[PDB]
C-alpha cells in the first residue's frame, strides 16, 4: 500500500443496524422460550411419591 | 328551577336531527303505550329505569332535535335551507384563481381556500359548505370551545346567583354581605372578562383583518391566560392592561 | 417474576454495553465520532414536538386511569354494606378525571405553537426553531409526568378516604384536604408547563 | 496500487485518491483514473495551500475539447465546541469554456489532524446523494473510495481515516427512537395483561 | 424537498393507534368476562344486566379504529415530514389513552359486576365510575383530531 | 369546574366524527355505480347502518 | 431512485402478521382446551355445544392468512420504500390486533365454559361476549385492508 | 453490484425454519409426556390411543423439515438480496407459527389427556381441537410456499 | 456565535426539577394520606392535627416550583451552553433532593401517624423528625439557588 | 478480494453446534438421572431397562461431533464468506435442534420413568415418545447435511 | 484553547454529591423514624432519647451540602477541563460514600432502637456504633476536600 | 503530549477506591449492628466484646481512605495517561477488594454473633475466621501500593 488508506467500508448504517436488531430479537425470542420450557411444571402431585 | 336549563336537557350535545327524531319517536311510542306497559309485567330493571325516565327522554329528544337543527348536521350531513352563502366564481374570477378546471384537479389539489368578496352568516345555523369542506375540524373546534366557555360561565354564574336567594330566605345577613359577594366578585372578575373578550374578538374583526399573517385562526383566546404576567404584545388595545 | 427478570436482564445488558462502548470510545481517542451535537442537530425538531404533545396527553390520561380504577375498585368493595357511598364519595373521583383534563387543554396550548419548516439544513436556519421544539417537548414531558403522578396520588388518597368513610361517615369533610393538596400539586405542574412554553417562537 | 495525487510544493500538503473517478458531460461517461493517477505529470496550475485553505485544481486540456478544470475547496478552523481544528469540504467547481458549474458537498468533514474517506462521492441519487445543487447541470461525476487529506500532513502516506459511513444515520436513529417508545408502551401493556388470572372454583 | 422514509412515522402512528386500543379493549373484555362468569354462578337472571363493560371495550376499540382509519386516509406518498410526525403523535397518544381506558374499564367492570351480583342496588352508582373510564379514552380521540390539522 | 365544563364538547366532537366516519365507511360504500349491483345488496348494508 | 433493502420491511410486516395471528389463535385454543378438559369431567354431553369459542380463535388465524396473501401478490423488488412501510404497518396492525383478540377470547372462553359447566344459563351470553373479541380482531383486519391497498 | 453478505439472511431463515418449530414440537411432546405420566397409572389399556399429541408434534417437525429443506436448496450465492430477505421472512414466519402451534398442541394435549383418564367421551373432541392446532401450523407452511414461489 | 441545541439541556433540567419534585411530593402525600385514612377510624379527634406530614409533602413541591420557575424565566434561546449546564445540574439536584425528602416524609409520616394513633405522646416527637426531613429538601434548594445565578 | 474473518463465522458456527448439542444432551441426561434416582427405591431391579432415555439423550453428542467434524474439514482461509455463512447456519440449526431434543428427552424421561416406577406396562409406550424426540434431533442433522456440502 | 462543555462534569459532580448525600440521609431518617414509631407504642419516654440516627442523617446531609457548595463556589466559565474532573470525582466520591454511610446508619438505628426498647442498657452501644458508621461518611468528605481544593 | 485526558481516569479511580470500600464497610457494619442488637436481648454483658466486626469495618474504611489519599496525592494535570491507568487499576482493585472483605466480615460477624449468644467459647473463634476478612482487604491494599508507585 502506497498510503495507509481506510478499510473500504460499505453502507454500514442500514445493514449493521438491521442485522444487529434481528440478531438480538431472534436471540431474545430463543432465550425467553427456552426459559419458559425450562420451568415446565409437570404438576408434582401425590403420584410423584 | 332548572328542569330545562339544567344539565339534563342540554344533555344532548350530539343532536344529529335524525338522532333526535329517533329518540323522540321511541319515547313518544313508549308514552303512548305506558298504560299497557305499567299494566303488563316489567321486563328488566333497565326497562324500569327507562320507564321512570320516559318524560325526560322525550323532552331531551326534542332538545336534541333543536340542537341538531342549529348545528345543521343531520346524520353528519348538513342541510341547505334558504341559501348557503359563499361561492367559488367570485373567488376565482376576481381573485385570479381561475383556469383551475383540470389544473385545479392536477396542480392545486385541496389548495383553494380564500375569502374574496364574501361573508354573511347562515340565518339559522352553520352553512353546509363548512360541512363539505376539510377545514371543518379547525373552525368547528374553535366554535365549540368558545360556545363551551360562554355556556359554562353563564351556567355557573346562574348556579352561584341562586345561592343569594337561597341565603336571603334563611336570614343570615353576615354570610350574604361577607361570604357570597366575594364569590360572585371573584367569579365575575375572572370569567366574565374572558367571556367579554371572546365576544369582542368575535365582533371586532373581519375576514380581511388578520394581523399580517393570512388567518392566525384566533391567536388571542389562549395567550390571555389566567395570570398573563407581562409582555404579551400582539393585541394590546388601550386600557386592556389596566383593566387586567 | 420471569418478566421482571427479563426486564432487569435487558436493562443490565444494555447499560453494560453502553459503558463498555463509552470506555472503548474514550480509550481509542475516538471521541469526535461519539457526537451528541450531531444527534441533537440532524434530528428533526418535529419529532420532538409531536412526541412531547403525545406524551403530555398520554401520561396524563393513563395516570388518571390508574387513579380512577384504583379508587373505583375500593369504592365498589366498600360500598356493598353501605350503598350510600356509591355516589357521595364521587367528589373525590372527578379530581382524577379533572386531572386528565389538565392534559388536553395543555395539549392544545403546546400544539398551538406548531408550524411547518420548508428547510433541511441546520446552519443558522432553525436555531430559534430548535429552542422552541426542545422547550415544548420538555414542557409536554413535564405536564404529562406530573399530571400522571398527581393522578395516581389522588386516586390512592381517595381510595383510602373512601374506605375510611365506610365506618364513620362524618370524617370525609375533615379528610378532603389531602386530595385537594394533590390536585394543587398537579396544578403546579400545569403552571410550570404553561410557563416553559410561554415565550417561544416556532417557524 | 496507484499512488495518490500529492500537491507538495515544499512538503506533502494535499493528498487525494480514488478508484474509478469518472465524469460525464451531457450524459457522456468517461473514466479519468489512468489520466490522473497513472501519469506522473499533471496540470496542477492554480493549486493553492494555506494554513486554513486548500484549493486543489486539476486541468485536462483535451477533455471534451476544452481545458476542463476541477477545483476542490477545503477549509479548516478551530471549532469552539472542543477547541480543536475541524476541516470541512466546501464546494467543487468545474471550469470549461469559461462556464463555472458548481457542486456542493454534503457532509464531507472531520478533524483537521486526520484524513477523510468515503465510499461513493457522486451527484447521482442512486449511488449516494453526496453531491447536490439546486440548478441542474450537465456534469455528472462519480468518485469511488474517495480519500482526502489537507492539514497536518506528514510523509507520502495517508494518516488515520475518519470514515463517514457511521454507525447510525439520522433516519435510522429517529426510527429506532420511535420503535423504542412503541416497544415501551407495548411491553407495559403486555406485562400488565399477562398478570391476570382466572377463577379456580365457583360458589356452588 | 421531500425527505425519504417520511411515511414510516405516520404508518407506525396508525399501527400503534389501532393496536394499543385493541389491546386495551381485549384486556377489558377478558377481565369483565371473568367477572361475569364468576358472578353468574349465583344470579343467573343478571347476565344481560351488566354485559355493558364488554360494549364499553368495544367502544374503545371503535375509537381506535376510527382514529386509525382517519390517519390512513390522510396518508399520501409525499409526506412533508411535518404531517407524518403529527400523525404519529396523535396515534401514539390515542393508543395509550385507549390502553389505559380499557385497563380501568376492565378492572372497575369486574368489581362492579361482583358488587351488583352481591348488592343489587349498587349497579347505578358503578355506572358513573365506569362511564368515567371511557371519557379518558375519549380524550385521546379528541386530542388526535385537533392534532390531525394543527 | 371551568375546565371540567369542557367535557360534553369532547362527546360532541367524538359523536360528530363517529357519525361522519360511519357514513363514509358504510353508506359511501353502499352508494356507487352499476345500479343493479349497487342496490341489490343495499338492504343489508342499510340494515347494518 | 428505487432504493434497495426496501422489500425487507414488507416481508417483515407479512411475517409479523402471520406469527402474531398464529400466537393469538394458539393462546385462545390452549385456554379453550384447558377449560373444556377441566369441565368435561362432570357434564360431557355438551362438549359439542362448547366447541364454539375455539373455532372463533381459529377464525382469527384465518384473518392473518388473508393479510399475508395480500402481501404475497404485492411483493416486487422494485418497491419505492413508501409502499413497503404501508405493508409492514398493515401486517403489524392485523397481527397485534389478532394477538389481543386471542388473549381476550382465550381468557373469556375458559372462564365462561367453566361457568356453563356450572350453570347452563351462561351459554347464550357466551355467544355475545366472545363475538366482541372476534369483532375486535376483525377491526384490525379492516385497518390492514385500508393500509395494504393504500 | 451484489451484496455478498445477503446469503447470511437466507441461510438464517433455514436455521429458523428448523429450530423454532422443532423446539415447539419438542415442548408439545414434552408436555404430552407429562400427561402420559399421569394417565397410564390409572388406565394404561388405551395408551395407544393417547399418542395423538406426539404425532401432531411430529407433523409440525415435518413442516419444519420441508420448509427448511426448500429454503436450503433454493439458496445460492448469486441471490439478489431480494430472494434472501423473502426466504428469511418465510422461514421466520413458519418457524414461529410452528412454535405457537406446538405450544397449543402441548397444552391442549396435556389437559385433555389428564381429563380423559376418567372421562373417555372427551377423546373425540380431542381430535377436533388437536386438528385445529395442527391446522394452525399448516397455515405457517402455507405462507412459506406463498413466499417461495414468488 | 452561540452554539445551537443549547436550550435542550436547560429545558431538560427544568423538566426534571418539576417531575422529580412533584413525584416525591405526590408519593409522600399518598403514603401519609393512606396512613391518616387508616387511623381516622379509631380516633377521629386527631385527624386535623395529623395533616402536617401531608402539608410538608405538598410543600416540597413549592421549592421544586421555585427552582423550575426561576430557571425557566432565566432561560432563553441564546444560552451560552454553560449556563444551560448549570441550570440542568441545579434542576436535577433539586428534583432528586425532593425525591429523597418526599420518600422520607411519606414513610415517616405513615409510621408516626400510626404511632400517634396508638400512643398520643409520640406526636410531638413525630414533629421533630418531620423538620429534619425538610432539612433535606430546602437544602437542595440552596444547591440550586446560589448555583442558578452563578 | 476475499473478505477476512469468514473463518470467524465458520468457527463460531461449529463451536455453537457442539456447545448447544452438549448442553441439550447434558440437560436431558440430568433429568433422566434425577428420574432414575427417584425411581430406584421403588423398583431397584428395573434400573437396566430404564437407561434408554439416558442413552437417547447421550446420542445428541454424536450429531454434535459429526457436524463439528463436517464443518472443521471445510474450514480454510480461502472462504468467500458464503460457505462460512452456510456452515454457521448449519451449526446453529443443528445445535439448537439438539438442545430441543435434550429438553424434550429429559422432561419425558423424568415423567415417564416416575410413571413406569408407579405402573410397569408403560415401558413399551416409553420408547415411542423417546423415538419421536430422537427423530427430532435427526431432523436437524439432515438439514445440517443439506447446509454442509452446499 | 479551553474547550467548552467542561463545566458539565463539574456541575453534575456537585449535583451528584448533593443528590446522593440526600438519598443516604433520607434512607437513614426513614429507617430511624420507622424504628422509633415501632418502639414508641410501649415506651413513650425513650422517644426523645432515641432520635440520634436522625441527627446522624442530618449531619451527613450537612457534609453533602458543604462539599456541594464548595464545588459550586469554585465553578467558572474558564474551567480548564482538568479541575472539572477533580470536582466530579470529589463530588461522586463524597455523595456515594454518604449514601452508603446513611444506609448503614438507618439500618443500624432501626435495629438498635428496637433493641433498646427491649434492652434498656443497649443505648450505650449506640453512642459508639452509629459514630463508626457516621465517621465513614466523614471519611468521604476528607477525600473530597483533598480532591477539590487541589 | 498528554493523550486524551488522564485526569478523568485518575479521579474516577480515586472515587471508586473510596466508594467501594465505604460500601463494603457499611454493609459489614449493618450486619454486625443487627446481630448485636438481636443478641443484646439475652446477654447484654457481651455487647462490648461484640463490637469487633464494627471496628474491623472501620479499619476497612481507614484502608480505603488511606489508599484514596495516596492515589489522589500523585494526581496532576501533566500525566502521561500511563500513570493514570495505574491510578485507576489500583483504586478499583483496593475498593472492590475492600467491598468483598466487608461482605465476608458482615456475614461472618452476623453468624458468629448468633452463635455466641449461647456458646461464649465461639468468641475467640471469630478472631480466627474474621481476621482473614481484613487480610483480604489488606491484600488489595498491597496490590494498590505497588500499582500506585509502579
Ligand atoms: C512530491 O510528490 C511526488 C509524487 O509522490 C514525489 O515524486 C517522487 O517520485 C519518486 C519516483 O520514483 C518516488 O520516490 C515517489 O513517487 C516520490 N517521492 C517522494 C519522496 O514522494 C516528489 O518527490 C515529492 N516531492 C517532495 C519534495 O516531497
Ligand atoms: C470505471 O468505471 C466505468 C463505469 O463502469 C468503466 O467504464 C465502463 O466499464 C465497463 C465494464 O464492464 C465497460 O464494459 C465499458 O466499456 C466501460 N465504458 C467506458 C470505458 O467508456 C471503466 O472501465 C472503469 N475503469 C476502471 C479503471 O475500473
Ligand atoms: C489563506 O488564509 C488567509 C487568512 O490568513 C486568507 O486571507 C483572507 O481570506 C479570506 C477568505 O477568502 C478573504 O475573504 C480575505 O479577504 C483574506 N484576507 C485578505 C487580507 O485578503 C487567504 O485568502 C487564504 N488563501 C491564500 C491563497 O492566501
Ligand atoms: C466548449 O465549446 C466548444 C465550441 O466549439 C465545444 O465544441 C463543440 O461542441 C459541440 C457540442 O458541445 C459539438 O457538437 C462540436 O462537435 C464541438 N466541436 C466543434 C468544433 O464545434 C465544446 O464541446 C464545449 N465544451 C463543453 C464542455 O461544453
Amino acid at each position: 500500500p502506497y498510503n495507509l488508506a481506510y478499510k473500504y467500508n460499505l453502507e454500514y448504517s442500514v445493514v449493521f443496524n438491521l442485522v444487529l436488531w434481528i440478531m438480538t430479537g431472534l436471540a431474545l425470542a430463543v432465550i425467553i422460550t427456552s426459559y419458559n420450557i425450562w420451568n415446565m411444571d409437570p404438576g408434582y402431585d401425590s403420584i410423584i411419591y | 328551577y332548572t328542569v330545562i336549563t339544567f344539565p339534563f336537557l342540554f344533555a344532548v350535545m350530539f343532536g344529529d336531527f335524525g338522532h333526535g327524531i329517533l329518540m323522540t319517536l321511541f319515547a313518544v311510542w313508549m308514552v303512548l303505550r305506558e298504560s299497557r306497559i305499567l299494566s303488563q309485567k316489567n321486563e328488566n330493571e333497565m326497562f324500569s329505569m327507562v320507564f321512570s325516565g320516559r318524560y325526560i327522554i322525550l323532552l331531551m329528544g326534542l332538545f336534541s332535535i333543536y340542537t341538531g337543527l342549529i348545528y345543521n348536521d343531520c346524520f353528519s350531513k348538513s342541510l341547505n335551507i334558504f341559501g348557503s352563502s359563499w361561492s367559488v366564481r367570485p373567488m376565482f374570477t376576481i381573485g385570479n384563481w381561475t383556469e383551475e378546471t383540470l389544473l385545479g384537479s392536477s396542480v392545486l389539489q385541496l389548495n383553494p381556500a380564500i375569502p374574496g368578496v364574501f361573508g354573511g352568516p347562515y340565518p339559522f345555523g352553520i352553512d353546509p359548505i363548512w360541512n363539505i369542506a376539510t377545514n371543518k375540524l379547525t373552525f368547528l373546534n374553535s366554535f365549540k370551545m368558545k360556545m363551551s366557555v360562554i355556556l359554562g360561565i353563564i351556567h355557573m354564574l346562574f348556579g352561584v346567583s341562586l345561592s343569594l336567594f337561597n341565603h336571603i330566605y334563611f336570614k343570615k345577613p353576615l354570610n350574604i354581605y361577607f361570604g357570597f359577594i366575594p364569590e360572585i366578585i371573584f367569579m365575575s372578575s375572572l370569567f366574565g372578562y374572558l367571556v367579554i373578550l371572546i365576544f369582542y374578538k368575535w365582533t371586532a374583526y373581519d375576514a380581511h383583518s388578520s394581523r399580517n399573517a393570512p388567518s392566525l385562526l384566533i391567536h388571542f383566546i389562549n395567550m390571555f391566560l389566567f395570570s398573563y404576567p407581562e409582555s404579551g404584545n400582539a393585541m394590546l388595545y388601550s386600557g386592556q392592561k389596566g383593566i387586567q | 417474576t420471569g418478566l421482571e427478570l427479563l426486564y432487569l436482564g435487558i436493562f443490565v445488558a444494555f447499560w453494560a454495553c453502553m459503558i463498555v462502548v463509552g470506555i472503548c470510545y474514550t480509550i481509542f481517542d475516538l471521541g469526535f465520532r461519539f457526537d451528541v451535537a450531531w444527534f441533537l442537530t440532524e434530528t428533526s425538531p418535529f419529532m420532538w414536538s409531536n412526541l412531547g404533545i403525545g406524551l403530555a396527553i398520554s401520561l396524563s390520561v393513563v395516570g388518571a386511569a390508574w387513579g380512577i380504577y384504583i379508587t373505583g375498585s375500593s369504592i365498589i368493595g366498600g360500598g356493598v354494606k353501605a350503598p350510600r357511598i356509591k355516589t357521595k364519595n364521587l367528589v373525590s373521583i372527578i379530581f382524577c378525571e379533572a386531572v386528565a383534563i389538565y392534559g388536553i387543554i395543555m395539549a392544545i396550548v403546546i400544539s398551538n405553537m406548531a408550524e411547518p419548516f420548508s428547510a433541511t439544513d441546520p446552519k443558522a436556519i432553525g436555531h430559534r426553531n430548535y429552542h422552541a421544539g426542545y422547550s415544548m417537548f420538555g414542557a409536554g414531558l413535564t405536564v404529562g409526568l406530573s399530571n400522571l403522578f398527581c393522578g395516581v396520588c389522588v386516586g390512592i388518597v381517595g381510595s383510602g378516604a373512601a374506605l375510611a368513610d365506610a365506618q364513620n361517615p362524618s370524617l370525609f369533610v375533615k379528610i378532603l384536604i389531602v386530595e385537594i393538596f394533590g390536585s394543587a400539586i398537579g396544578l403546579f405542574g400545569v403552571i410550570v408547563a404553561i410557563l416553559q412554553t410561554s415565550r417561544v417562537k416556532m417557524g | 496500487i496507484h499512488p495518490p495525487v500529492s500537491y507538495n510544493d515544499t512538503a506533502p500538503r494535499i493528498l487525494f485518491w480514488a478508484q474509478n473517478f469518472s465524469v460525464a458531460y451531457k450524459d457522456e461517461w468517461k473514466d479519468l483514473t489512468s489520466l490522473t493517477f497513472g501519469v506522473e505529470n499533471l496540470n496542477l496550475t492554480g493549486s493553492f495551500w494555506n494554513d486554513s485553505f486548500a484549493m486543489l485544481s486539476l486541468t485536462y486540456e483535451p477533455l471534451f475539447g476544452a481545458t476542463v478544470t476541477f477545483k476542490f475547496i477545503l477549509a479548516s478552523r478551530f471549532y469552539p465546541v472542543s477547541a480543536r481544528y475541524w476541516f470541512t469540504m466546501e464546494r467543487l467547481e468545474i471550469h470549461s469554456n469559461g462556464s463555472v458549474a458548481h457542486f456542493n458537498v454534503s457532509q464531507v468533514t472531520g478533524p483537521s489532524i486526520y484524513s477523510f474517506h468515503c465510499e461513493y462521492v457522486s451527484s447521482l441519487s442512486k449511488k449516494g446523494s453526496l453531491l447536490v445543487t439546486n440548478v441542474p447541470s450537465l456534469w455528472q461525476m462519480t468518485l469511488h473510495n474517495f480519500q482526502i487529506q489537507a492539514f497536518n500532513v506528514t510523509g507520502e502516506q495517508f494518516s488515520y481515516a475518519s470514515d463517514c459511513a457511521g454507525f447510525f444515520s439520522p433516519g435510522i436513529w429517529m426510527g429506532l427512537l420511535t420503535t423504542l417508545f412503541m416497544l415501551f408502551i407495548f411491553t407495559y401493556g403486555l406485562h400488565m395483561i399477562l398478570s391476570l388470572k382466572t377463577m379456580d372454583r365457583f360458589d356452588d | 424537498n421531500n425527505p425519504e422514509y417520511s411515511s414510516f412515522f405516520g404508518v407506525m402512528g396508525a399501527s400503534s393507534a389501532m393496536v394499543f386500543s385493541a389491546m386495551g379493549a381485549a384486556y377489558g373484555t377478558a377481565k369483565s368476562g371473568t367477572g361475569i362468569a364468576a358472578m353468574s354462578v349465583m344470579r343467573p337472571e343478571l347476565i344481560m344486566k351488566s354485559i355493558i363493560p364488554v360494549v364499553m371495550a368495544g367502544i374503545i376499540a371503535i375509537y381506535g379504529l376510527v382514529v386509525a382509519v382517519l390517519i390512513a386516509n390522510s396518508l399520501t406518498d409525499g409526506i412533508t415530514l411535518y404531517r407524518s410526525f403529527l400523525q404519529l403523535g396523535a396515534g401514539l397518544s390515542v393508543g395509550l389513552s385507549g390502553l389505559a381506558a380499557g385497563f380501568a374499564i376492565g378492572i372497575v367492570g369486574d368489581a362492579g359486576v361482583r358488587g351488583t351480583a352481591q348488592q343489587p342496588r349498587l349497579f347505578v352508582g358503578m355506572i358513573l365510575i365506569l362511564i368515567f373510564a371511557e371519557v379518558l379514552g375519549l380524550y385521546g380521540l379528541i386530542v388526535a383530531l385537533i392534532l390531525s390539522t394543527k | 369546574n371551568t375546565a371540567s365544563y369542557l367535557r360534553l364538547w369532547a362527546l360532541s366532537l367524538a359523536h360528530a366524527q363517529l357519525s361522519e366516519v360511519l357514513w363514509t365507511m358504510v353508506i359511501h360504500i353502499g352508494l356507487h355505480v352499476r345500479s343493479l349491483a349497487g342496490g341489490l345488496g343495499l338492504f343489508f348494508i342499510f340494515a347494518a347502518f
